DNA sequence: ACCACGCGGGCGGTAGCGTGCTTTTTTCGATCTTCC
DNA sequence: GGAAGATCGAAAAAAGCACGCTACCGCCCGCGTGGT
RNA sequence: UGGCGGUAGCGU
């Protein structure tokens, strides 16, 4: 949830982003670019 | 004696790999595809490289080093699977240059006949259909609404695709 | 604000504010357990989030 | 020239970065040693 | 009578390293872009 | 008024 991840506000324009948010962005982007190669019929060693 | 790799490169740093690995007599493949299409408009269509960060090269390890292909400006790091490098099969490369790229259009952001979302603009939160999109970042849409249902047309940065 | 199916969307884990709508149609007590039509939030206690 | 964001990921390099503990647990070259 | 189970030490990976409290510093993506 | 890291200190 993301009360557990909150973003605490730096009081100057900026937000203090967690390590859990930051690794889930990663794991996020990386699947959504697995799954546009995919549909993208690339080769087998760029899959893999 | 010539030997196929693939490699990982930093972000949009392909052309300034390129040219550096052609500056060292390295052969470099990367795929085309005449399709781009952002929010930023303008006639955005021009060639993009498919299957970005990716870059093949041929050469001989005993005539440049692997380590020196490594430390090449703009190239991140060798597609390794294990200690030694993965090698590229001839046939994928050779199946690869020619046939390789598609008319298909893979970012359906700009193609017609959709269905998105609107994050800010005259009618806030309403659904709208895609139907014609006339000229560049201009977006004629079938806006929905309870008083009456509108052709309305919008920027790309008002609404949201999907 | 959230963006919408993002690691921070209202949709998914609930309202920023208790008892008030995302879109602000609704921000009473009265729609408590009514998900509202234009940006598909449900109207709850922050807590559930 | 500044202001704002937007996709990515160790870094800068045409290589190499480390460099003063103890105890427990796991695996493996290599014997070994006992024998199927 | 040359192989299979025992093992044996040697190497490698992992986890822990007392608690409270006080003050200061620095930092809270990051660089490569796009319109103006 | 939220944390992380570093430094120094107090009490054992
Ligand atoms: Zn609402």
């Amino acid at each position: 949830p993301p009360d557990l991840r909150p973003l605490v506000p730096l009081d100057g324009g900026r937000f203090a982003t967690s390590d859990l948010n930051d690794l889930y962005r990663r794991v996020i982007n990386r699947n959504n670019r697995l799954k546009r190669l995919l549909d993208l019929a690339a080769p087998d060693i760029i899959v893999r | 004696m010539q030997s196929w790799y693939l490699l990982y490169c930093k972000r949009g740093q392909l052309q300034r790999a390129q040219e550096h690995l052609e500056r060292q007599a390295v052969n470099c493949l990367a795929p085309m595809i005449t399709l781009e299409k952002i929010v930023r408009g303008k006639r955005t269509a021009v060639s993009e490289p498919l299957f970005p960060n990716y870059l093949f090269v041929e050469f001989d390890p005993e005539v440049i080093h692997t380590t020196t292909i490594n430390a090449t400006r703009g190239v991140s790091h060798f597609v390794r699977f294990g200690a030694s490098p993965a090698i590229v099969p001839s046939a994928v490369i050779h199946q690869l240059s020619v046939y390789k790229p598609k008319d298909i259009v893979d970012p359906a952001t700009p193609y017609p006949g959709d269905k998105v979302i609107i994050t800010e603009g005259a009618f806030e939160g309403f659904q709208a259909i895609f139907t014609e999109p006339d000229g560049e970042a201009r977006s004629m849409l079938l806006l929905n609404l309870i008083n009456k249902e509108i052709k309305h047309s919008v920027k790309n940065t008002e609404f949201r695709k999907l | 604000k959230p963006e919408r199916d993002g690691l921070f969307c209202a949709r998914i884990f609930g309202p920023v504010k208790d008892y008030e709508c995302l879109c602000g149609k609704y921000k009473r007590l009265k729609h408590r357990g009514v998900i509202c039509e234009k940006c598909g939030v449900e109207v709850t206690q922050t807590k559930v989030r």
